[PDB]
């Protein structure tokens, strides 16, 4: 009950509009799910953007008001937000929140020299099959992409244990990430294991088996 | 426009002990139903979640270990019987007036008996090598004090031209950390060498933990 | 359309839950928060019902603390009976009537007509506040 679905990632050149969103399950919007937009620069910075109510009028935080807006497609259960004249000083995630509970999983926006780049996904199996101890540690590296994020799951998600996806590091204007899976020494290699990497920003989806 | 200041910026507490997170308000925010400060929690990768509704007042579903207190300007969030999943950054918010100012953030680390990394070395896959590049990887899984440095030995010779270190967030179930360590070389440099070594240096270990392998065509 | 519109109204003084003395477009005027049933702190009878003070403490701060107060006409009569204009008070875009009716500080009430513009709204918040076990419902 109560859910906040938002638009996906978006690389944008500095100065060319986009609109985030929040379709809202567990309701319809009328009596209100009063939005309360929040921004979060990469690092740690919850900045209150402003709100919108059942009445229709909105109320933008003094700080940054105009060129940022908030709309209402209720029949199509959604409230939107636009950032006109985007600047590098605008990269971060944006969360809509209901005026009495739940937050949305946020929308990430980035703003650089542009140019989207798919990760080179390379599988990493134990340098010498040898194993034979209770369990194995497999991995797959997500090298050199831009922007973020990547979404590497294992066997479509079936495998959620021993699963460490390490944060991406801005390696030379390009990101790089890693993920490790410690599946029982019993399955591998007989049993297939496939690291699935999806990279929104570029329509790229690639699957590699260790 | 009230600026909130919560400190310390980092809080590390022995699992099972009290943790008091403070949040100071510039102006005073109270009245006769007010104590207009609420508290949020944010796990990494995730959105904030509501914890307490009006200084006191636990939200629905949130455990009873969380407890907010505070009058005038000094408000505090208490999570006494502290646990593993209590790893998060807890923020304070005020709604005494718009703009609704949020808190600066307070990171909560839970400490435990020292774990120790499980080293794993991964030579460059053929596919990558096909594209002239060569990334030798070292995973250091499940160790505790985040203090761990890793060195790279190429045939005995220490190399630093390419180290790409990254640390995972403090774990929610066993509260350990892990790290990925990549060394990037050229297929050339690589093929020239043979014995690649990664030797983890961490509190729990009188010497460096180490793993390696002999490169092969 | 040709429905309603609010007009700014500057505060003067908060009296009691449903009673707000607000400087309305020209001369000072008392206004009654429309549709709520908030307890009292004054009455030669009854006295000071539980949530009485509290309910008022809400209203006083919502409005005293607002940056822009708009008031809203109900299709009945601005003239109440004690004069006290009947209206929909907003504080920075928020409905002061609903807020109190949502934090369990006044139950939906005095249903008449053709005032009802915000009826099935105070109704939904109250239910929610009812589902919860908040203040007045505990």
């Amino acid at each position: 009950d109560v859910q906040l679905q938002e638009s996906g990632p978006g690389l944008v050149k500095p100065s060319q509009s986009l609109s985030l969103t929040c379709t809202v399950t567990g309701y319809s919007i009328t009596s209100d799910y009063a939005w309360n937009w929040i921004r979060q620069f990469p690092g740690n910075k919850l900045e209150w953007m402003g709100y919108i109510t059942y009445s229709g009028t909105t109320s933008y935080n003094p700080s940054l008001k105009s060129r940022i807006s908030i709309s209402r497609d209720t029949s199509k259960n959604q409230f939107f937000m636009q950032l006109n004249s985007v600047t590098t000083e605008d990269t971060g995630t944006f969360y809509c929140t209901r005026g009495n509970g739940d937050w949305g999983q946020g929308t990430t926006l980035t703003v650089s020299s542009a140019k989207t780049t798919p990760p080179s996904v390379y599988p990493l199996a134990p340098g010498s099959a040898a194993q034979t101890n209770s369990m194995v540690t497999l991995g797959c590296l997500v090298k050199g992409y831009f922007p973020e994020p990547v979404t590497v799951t294992w066997n479509s998600g079936s495998l959620s244990s021993g699963v460490h996806t390490f944060p991406a590091v801005l390696q030379s204007d390009l990101y790089t990430l890693s993920s490790s899976v410690t599946v029982p020494s019993s399955p591998r290699p007989s049993e297939t294991v496939t690291c699935n990497v999806a990279h929104p920003a570029s329509s790229t989806k690639v699957d590699k088996k260790i | 426009d009230i600026v909130l200041t919560q400190s310390p910026s980092s809080l590390a507490v022995s699992l099972g002990q009290r943790a008091t997170i403070s949040c100071r308000a510039s102006q005073s925010v109270s009245t006769s139903s007010f104590r207009y400060m609420h508290w949020y929690q944010q796990k990494p990768g995730q959105p904030p979640r509501l914890l307490i509704k009006y200084a006191s007042n636990l939200e629905s579903g949130v455990p009873a270990r969380f407890s907010g207190s505070g009058s005038g300007t000094d408000f505090t969030l208490n999570i006494h019987p502290v646990e593993e999943e209590d790893t998060a950054t807890y923020y304070c918010q005020h709604s005494w007036e718009i703009p609704y100012t949020f808190g600066g953030g307070t990171k909560l680390e839970i400490k435990r008996a020292d774990a120790a990394p499980t080293v794993s070395i991964f030579p460059p896959s053929s596919e990558q090598l096909t594209s002239g590049g060569a990334s030798v990887v070292c995973f250091l899984n499940n160790f505790y004090p985040k203090d761990i440095n890793v060195k790279w030995k190429i045939d005995g010779s220490e190399r630093q031209n390419g180290v790409l270190n990254s640390w995972t967030d403090q774990d929610s179930k066993d509260s350990t950390y892990s790290m990925s360590s990549t060394l990037t070389l050229t297929k050339d440099e690589y093929e020239r060498h043979n014995s690649y070594t990664c030797e983890a240096t961490h509190k729990t270990s009188t010497s460096p933990i180490v793993k390696s392998f002999n490169r092969n065509e | 359309t040709k429905k309603l519109h609010k007009e700014p109204a500057t505060l003067i003084k908060a009296i009691d839950g449903d009673t707000v003395k607000l400087m309305y477009k020209g001369q000072p005027m008392t206004f009654r928060l429309l549709l709520v049933d908030t307890p009292e702190t004054k009455h030669p009878k009854k006295g000071v019902e539980k949530y009485g003070p509290e309910a008022s403490a809400f209203t006083k701060k919502m409005v005293e603390n607002a940056k822009k107060i708009e008031v809203e006409f109900d299709k009945g009569q601005r003239t109440d009976k004690y004069g006290r204009g009947l209206a929909y008070i907003y504080a920075d875009g928020k409905m002061v009537n609903e807020a109190l009716v949502r934090q369990g500080l006044a139950k939906v009430a005095y249903v008449y007509k053709p005032n009802n513009t915000h009826e099935q709204h105070l109704r939904k918040s109250e239910a929610q506040a009812k589902k919860e076990k908040l203040n007045i419902w505990s």
